[PDB]
RNA sequence: GGAUAGUGGCCUACCAUGGUUUCAACGGGUAACGGGGAAUAAGGGUUCGAUUCCGGAGAGGGAGCCUGAGAAACGGCUACCACAUCCAAGGAAGGCAGCAGGCGCGCAAAUUACCCAAUCCUAAUUCAGGGAGGUAGUGACAAUAAAUAACGAUACAGGGGUCUUGUAAUUGGAAUGAGUACAAUGUAAAUACCUUAACGAGGAACAAUUGGAGGGCAAGUCUGGUGCCAGCAGCCGCGGUAAUUCCAGCUCCAAUAGCGUAUAUUAAAGUUGUUGCAGUUAAAAAGCUCGUAGUUGAACUUUGGGCCCGGUUAACGGGGCCUUUUUACUUUGAAAAAAUUAGAGUGUUCAAAGCAGGCGUAUUGCUCGAAUAUAUUAGCAUGGAAUAAUAGAAUAGGACG
C-alpha cells in the first residue's frame, strides 16, 4: 500500500524503423553531435513533438486567450533559457518552426567542444563523463545537462583533476613513481 | 497430409558441413565510438560510389 | 556537506529530547542487551499459558516426579 | 463493516494538509473532534509540519506531553487533537499565539496573532433550541454550546466568545454587505460582502459575494460564515486578505519582488 | 438515403444493429465465444508444456519436398494431443519419446504456416533448456 | 398487530388483485467484485481494470450465536458437512484469501532475515505492543541516467607552399570508473549510494549483444558445403550441381545493456462505418402487399421601426426604453477526494522523479511556495427563447366586473 512511485519513459521510437534516407540523417546527427546511441536522437524528437503538439492546440485557441497567454509564454520563457529558441525569435509561431538540432545544440557536450575545453565531440564525452568539466562548484558528468543560455560562460574544468586543479592524474602520478626507484635508490 | 517420412536424415547438411573457425581479429569499438566508424564509412570517406554508395559489394567486379 | 544540528538549552535537556541511538554513539547511554525480536516474542507466548505466578506449576510437575 | 475505522491512509488525507506522497502510507487521522476531521489540523501537522518546531512523531508527544501547547485556552494533551476554524492555540515558552484561517488557496494558514486577539474567538452558531426547564441554547460551528442566549441570535450569525470564562460577548447578526470568510468550496479561503442570499426552499441557499477588489462569486449558505462589519473583521487576516489574485497576476507578484 | 437511421432519437437502433454485426467480425466473434478457452489446445495461454509420443516426418506442400521432422505431444494441463514441429537442423535428435517439451505457437494467429500442413505449433525447450542452447551447443540437455 | 435501533410484506392476521415486460422483462452466460483509473495517442473511438485509493464481500462450505457501544467476528464460541492433528484407544485439539515458509498447480511470480529508528495505530497510556509499517535478500516486470575509449606523433595515399580527414597495428605520453578499500559518511544497527588514502589499461583484458543481409525491408551476383536432400521461409518464395534465401567463413545492415519469440490488445481498419462502409454484376434488397412496436413526419403565431445606458481589440460584443405587449435543448455556477492525466514553478549534478526550496551577516536569521485546468451522463441553481414538441373557447360546461 506503498504510496504510488509514477514515472514516465523519455523517448518515442520511430514508426517506419527501415526508411533508406533517415536512417542517414540520423547518424549524420549521431557524429556532428557525438551521440552514444540512436535512442538520444530519439529522446529530443519525441521532446520536441510534445513541445510542438503543445504549441499545436495553443495556436488552436483564438488570441488573447490566457492558456495561449500564461502557458504559451511559459513555453518559450523556458525555451528560450537553455538557448534553444534564440535570444528573441519568442513567438508560439517559432516554437513550431524549431526544428532537431536546436536542443541536440545546447547539450554540455556540444557545449564544451563549442568554446574550448575540448576540439572534439568524442573527447568532449569522454571529458564530461570521466569527471571534469564542471559547471560553477558543482561536477556534472551528464553529456546531455543541457546547458542553459546564461549558465553558458561558468563551465570550465572542475576544481580537481590535471585540467582544471589540484593533483595530476595517478597515470603520470604512477609514471614519476617509477622513475623514483630508477633515477633514485 | 502423410504423416509418415524418413527420420533417417537429421542434422545432414549441418553435421556434412566442414567446420570452419571464426578469424581472430581486431575488437571493434563499443558504444558511441562504434558510430563513430559508421559515420566516417558511409561520409566523410566516401568508400563507394556510382550513386549506389555501395556498402558491402563483394570486391567489386574489376 | 549539509546535515542537521541541535543545540541544548542543557545536557540534562538532551538527556531528555534526545533518541536514544544516538545517545550510545554520542556516548551518554548505553546500548541495551535483548535477544532477537522472534527470540523475544516467542518468550512472551510461552508464558501466557501459565496463569498465575509459575509456581504453584512447577511444584505440581515434581509433585507427579517431574514432565 | 464492523465498527469505527482507526486509521487513514496517505493520499485519503485532506489535501489542505499538503502532506508529501512518500514517507508513509498513513496520515495522522484526527482524533473525535469539535471540528470534521475533514475540514481540521491535527496538532501534529501544526507544530511538526507547519511551524516545524518537532521533527518526529515521538517528538511531537513530548512537547503535549511537556504541557506545552494549549488550544482555546485549555491544554491540548490529544496528538491528533483537531484544532479547526477559528482556533487559538497558544504556546507560553514560545510566547506565541495563532489563529487557524485558511489560505487563498483553501489551506490553514500560519498565522500568528498576539498575547490579546487570543482571548476571544468568533463561531457560527449552527443551531439555536430549547433545551431542559425551557432552558434556550446556542451552538456554534465548534460545538461549543452557549446557554441563554439573546433572542436576536439565530442561525447562520456568529458570535463573539469569551474564552477563560465562556458566554457570549456581543454578536453580528446575517444580512446585505457584512464581511465574510469562505468555510470550504470551490472559493474557501476567500474574503467578502453579502451581493444577496439567493432562498432556495428545501436546501442549498446560494450566497452571492463581492470583496475588497469587485469580484463576484457564490457558494453555500452552510460555508458561508460572518466575521464581521464590512471592512472590518473582528480577527485579523493574512496577507492577501483572501483577495483571489489571478494565476497571471501571481507570476507577476513572484517576478515583482525577484529582483536585485 | 444511406439506408440507415440517422434521427435523434434513435440510438439505440444504432448501438444495437452495430453490437448484431459486430458478430460478422471474426476477432469479435472469438472473444465473445471463448473459443480459446474452449476450443484452443491451449487454454488461450500462450505456451504449454506437454510430453512427446511419437518422433514424426511429415512431408510438405506444394510445390516443396522435404520431411519435416515433428512430434506428437500430450499437453499437461490439457491431456488434448497435439502436433507440433521441431526447427532448425538435426534438432529432432534433441527430444525423444516422453521427454516433456515445451510448446509455442507459430504466431499465425491459430493457423498453420509455410509448407507444413495441419502442425499449429513449434517445440521451444527440451527437457527445459532450449532450442538454441542445444543447436548453437552452448548448453546441453540433462540425463534421464 | 408483532418484531427491530428504527422506516418497510421485515414477519403474522384479515382484505383486495395487484406488480414487471419488445423503451426487452423473466431466464441463461460471464475465463464479472464496482469505481478512481490503464493501453492506444487526427477527430469520433477500440480494448483492459485480481492488483497501492475509495466502496463491497469473505476467512474450507453453510448456519447459529455469546460478549459488546460496534460482530451475524472466525488468528471468538456452538452445530453440521468436508478436511485434518495428537492419543496411553479412555479422549483431546484445529481453520495461513495475515508474514514468511511447504506440497500442489501450471507458461507463470521472491527470504521460514532485521527492526520499531520513520509513518502511524492500540492501550490504564510520553515509556509498552504492532510480520500494520520500515529495512535488507531474491528481483533484466516496468521506468531514468547512459562506460566499453580519448588526443597527438611518425610512414604512405589525397582538396584550394601546406592544413585536414582516409589508412598503418611502428611508436608517444595522457584520462577514468568497473572493480578493490583505510576512513568517515549513511543506519536502530548494518547494507549499498554520495565524498575519499593506498590499489586499479594494452589488446590477450575492464574483450556487447540479439537478430537479419532476394522483395516487403536497411545490408553480399563473395568463398566453401548441400543437391526439391538437410533446411529456411509471418506472407511472396528459396533448395532438383555454377544457391542473392539452407549449413558455415568473410564481410555488411539494424537496433544496442539489451535484441528475439509466443500470446493478448490497440493503431493501421472508411475491413463495424455517428463521424464513415458496401449491397445491378465482387459478400449482400425479404416473392409480394398489409401492419403493431420503433424511428420519422408541411407551413403559419412579434415582423420591422426609434432612442438610451454602461462594455472590449468603425467591425463586434453586453445591458434597457418606445412602437396597440410545459419539457427537450443551450450558457453561467455551485456542489465535484487524493493519487493519476494535463500543467505552472523549482537547477533532484542531468533526468525519471520529488515538492521541495531560495537568499543570508552562515553567532541564538530572514523568506516566496506546494499553482492551474479535466471525462461534458444524472442531480442542483441560473441566463437564453431559436429550434421541436405540449396545453388552451366548438351542442361554449370559455374569458372578464
Ligand atoms: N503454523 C500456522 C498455523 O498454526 C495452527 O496451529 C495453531 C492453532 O492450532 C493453535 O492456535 C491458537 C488458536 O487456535 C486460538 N484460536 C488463538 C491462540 N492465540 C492460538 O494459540 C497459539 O498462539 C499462542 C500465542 O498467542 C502460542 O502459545 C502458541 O503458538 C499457540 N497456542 O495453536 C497452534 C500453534 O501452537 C495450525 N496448525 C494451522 O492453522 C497452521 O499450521
Ligand atoms: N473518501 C471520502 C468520500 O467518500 C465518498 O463515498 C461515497 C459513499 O461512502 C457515501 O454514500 C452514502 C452517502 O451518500 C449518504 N449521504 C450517507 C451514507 N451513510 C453513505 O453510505 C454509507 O452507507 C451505505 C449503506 O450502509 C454503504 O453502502 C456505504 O459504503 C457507506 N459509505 O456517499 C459518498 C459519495 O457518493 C466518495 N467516494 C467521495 O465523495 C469521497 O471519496
Ligand atoms: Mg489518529
Ligand atoms: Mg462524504
Ligand atoms: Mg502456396
Ligand atoms: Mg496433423
Ligand atoms: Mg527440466
Ligand atoms: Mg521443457
Ligand atoms: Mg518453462
Ligand atoms: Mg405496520
Ligand atoms: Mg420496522
Ligand atoms: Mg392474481
Ligand atoms: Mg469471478
Ligand atoms: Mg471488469
Ligand atoms: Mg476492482
Ligand atoms: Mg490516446
Ligand atoms: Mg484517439
Ligand atoms: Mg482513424
Ligand atoms: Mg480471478
Ligand atoms: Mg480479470
Ligand atoms: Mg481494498
Ligand atoms: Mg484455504
Ligand atoms: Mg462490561
Ligand atoms: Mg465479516
Ligand atoms: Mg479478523
Ligand atoms: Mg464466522
Ligand atoms: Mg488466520
Ligand atoms: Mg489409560
Ligand atoms: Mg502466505
Ligand atoms: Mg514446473
Ligand atoms: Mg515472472
Ligand atoms: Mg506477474
Ligand atoms: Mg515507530
Ligand atoms: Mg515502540
Ligand atoms: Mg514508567
Ligand atoms: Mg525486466
Ligand atoms: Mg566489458
Ligand atoms: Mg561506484
Ligand atoms: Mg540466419
Ligand atoms: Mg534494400
Ligand atoms: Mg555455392
Ligand atoms: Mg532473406
Ligand atoms: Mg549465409
Ligand atoms: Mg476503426
Ligand atoms: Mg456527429
Ligand atoms: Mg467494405
Ligand atoms: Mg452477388
Ligand atoms: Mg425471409
Ligand atoms: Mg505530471
Ligand atoms: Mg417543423
Amino acid at each position: 500500500p506503498r504510496a504510488p512511485r509514477t514515472y514516465s519513459k523519455t523517448y518515442s521510437t520511430p514508426k517506419r524503423p527501415y526508411e533508406s534516407s533517415r536512417l542517414d540523417a540520423e547518424l549524420k546527427l549521431a557524429g556532428e553531435f557525438g551521440l552514444k546511441n540512436k535512442k538520444e536522437i530519439y529522446r529530443i524528437s519525441f521532446q520536441l513533438s510534445k513541445i510542438r503538439r503543445a504549441a499545436r492546440d495553443l495556436l488552436t485557441r483564438d488570441e488573447k486567450d490566457p492558456k495561449r497567454l500564461f502557458e504559451g509564454n511559459a513555453l518559450i520563457r523556458r525555451l528560450v533559457r537553455v538557448g534553444v529558441l534564440s535570444e528573441d525569435k519568442k513567438k508560439l509561431d517559432y516554437v513550431l518552426a524549431l526544428k532537431v538540432e536546436d536542443f541536440l545544440e545546447r547539450r554540455l557536450q556540444t557545449q564544451v567542444y563549442k568554446l574550448g575545453l575540448a576540439k572534439s565531440v568524442h573527447h568532449a564525452r569522454v571529458l564530461i563523463t570521466q569527471r571534469h568539466i564542471a559547471v560553477g562548484k558543482q561536477i556534472v558528468n551528464i553529456p546531455s545537462f543541457m546547458v542553459r543560455l546564461d549558465s553558458e560562460k561558468h563551465i570550465d574544468f572542475a576544481p580537481t583533476s590535471p585540467f582544471g586543479g589540484a593533483r595530476p592524474g595517478r597515470v603520470a602520478r604512477r609514471n614519476a613513481a617509477r622513475k623514483a626507484e630508477a633515477s633514485g635508490e | 497430409a502423410k504423416v509418415h517420412g524418413s527420420l533417417a536424415r537429421a542434422g545432414k547438411v549441418k553435421s556434412q558441413t566442414p567446420k570452419v573457425e571464426k578469424t581472430e581479429k581486431p575488437k571493434k569499438p563499443k558504444g558511441r565510438a562504434y558510430k563513430r566508424l559508421l559515420y566516417t564509412r558511409r561520409f566523410v570517406n566516401v568508400t563507394l560510389v556510382n550513386g549506389k554508395r555501395r556498402m558491402n559489394p563483394g570486391p567489386s567486379v574489376q | 556537506s549539509v546535515g542537521f544540528g541541535l543545540v541544548y538549552n542543557s545536557v540534562a535537556e538532551a538527556k531528555k529530547f534526545e533518541p536514544t541511538y544516538r545517545l550510545v554513539r554520542y556516548g551518554l547511554a548505553e546500548k541495551v542487551e535483548k535477544a532477537s525480536r522472534q527470540q523475544r516474542k516467542q518468550k512472551k507466548n510461552r508464558d501466557k499459558k501459565i496463569f498465575g505466578t509459575g509456581k504453584r506449576l512447577a511444584k505440581k510437575v515434581a509433585r507427579r516426579n517431574a514432565d | 463493516a464492523r465498527g469505527p475505522k482507526k486509521h487513514l491512509k496517505r493520499l485519503a488525507a485532506p489535501h489542505h494538509w499538503l502532506l508529501d506522497k512518500l514517507s508513509g502510507c498513513y496520515a495522522p487521522r484526527p482524533s473525535a473532534g469539535p471540528h470534521k476531521l475533514r475540514e481540521s489540523l491535527p496538532l501534529i501537522v501544526f507544530l511538526r509540519n507547519r511551524l516545524k518546531y518537532a521533527l518526529n512523531g515521538r517528538e511531537v508527544k513530548a512537547i503535549l506531553m511537556q504541557r506545552h501547547v494549549k488550544v482555546d485556552g485549555k491544554v491540548r494533551t490529544d496528538t491528533t487533537y483537531p484544532a479547526g476554524f477559528m482556533d487559538v492555540i497558544t504556546l507560553d515558552a514560545t510566547n506565541e499565539n495563532f489563529r487557524l484561517v485558511y489560505d487563498v488557496k483553501g489551506r490553514f494558514a500560519v498565522h500568528r496573532i498576539t498575547d490579546e486577539e487570543a482571548s476571544y474567538k468568533l463561531g457560527k452558531v449552527k443551531k439555536v433550541q430549547l433545551g431542559k426547564k425551557g432552558v434556550p441554547y446556542v451552538v456554534t460551528h465548534d460545538g461549543r454550546t452557549i446557554r441563554y442566549p439573546d433572542p436576536n441570535i439565530k442561525v447562520n450569525d456568529t458570535v463573539k466568545i469569551d474564552l477563560a470564562s465562556g458566554k457570549i460577548t456581543d454578536f453580528i447578526k446575517f444580512d446585505a454587505g457584512k464581511l465574510v470568510y469562505v468555510t470550504g468550496g470551490r472559493n474557501l479561503g476567500r474574503i467578502g460582502t453579502i451581493v444577496h442570499k439567493e432562498r432556495h426552499d428545501g436546501g442549498f441557499d446560494l450566497v452571492h459575494i463581492k470583496d475588497s477588489l469587485d469580484n463576484t462569486f457564490v457558494t453555500r449558505l452552510n460555508n458561508v460564515f460572518v466575521i464581521g462589519e464590512q471592512g472590518k473583521p473582528y480577527i485579523s487576516l493574512p496577507k492577501g486578505k483572501g483577495i483571489k489574485l489571478s494565476i497571471a497576476e501571481e507570476r507577476d507578484r513572484r517576478r515583482a519582488q525577484q529582483g536585485l | 438515403g444511406k439506408g440507415k437511421p440517422r434521427g435523434l432519437n434513435s440510438a439505440r437502433k444504432l448501438r444495437v444493429h452495430r453490437r448484431n454485426n459486430r458478430w460478422a467480425e471474426n476477432n469479435y466473434k472469438k472473444r465473445l465465444l471463448g473459443t480459446a478457452f474452449k476450443s484452443s489446445p491451449f487454454g488461450g495461454s500462450s505456451h504449454a508444456k506437454g510430453i512427446v509420443l511419437e518422433k514424426l516426418g511429415i512431408e510438405s506442400k506444394q510445390p516443396n519436398s522435404a520431411i519435416r521432422k515433428c512430434v506428437r505431444v500430450q499437453l499437461i494441463k490439457n491431456g488434448k494431443k497435439v502436433t507440433a514441429f521441431v526447427p532448425n537442423d538435426g534438432c529432432l535428435n534433441f527430444v525423444d519419446e516422453n521427454d516433456e517439451v515445451l510448446l509455442a505457437g507459430f504466431g499465425r494467429k491459430g493457423k498453420a504456416k509455410g509448407d507444413i500442413p495441419g502442425v499449429r505449433f513449434k517445440v521451444v525447450k527440451v527437457s527445459g533448456v532450449s532450442l538454441l542452447a542445444l543447436w548453437k551447443e552452448k548448453k546441453e540437455k540433462p540425463r534421464s
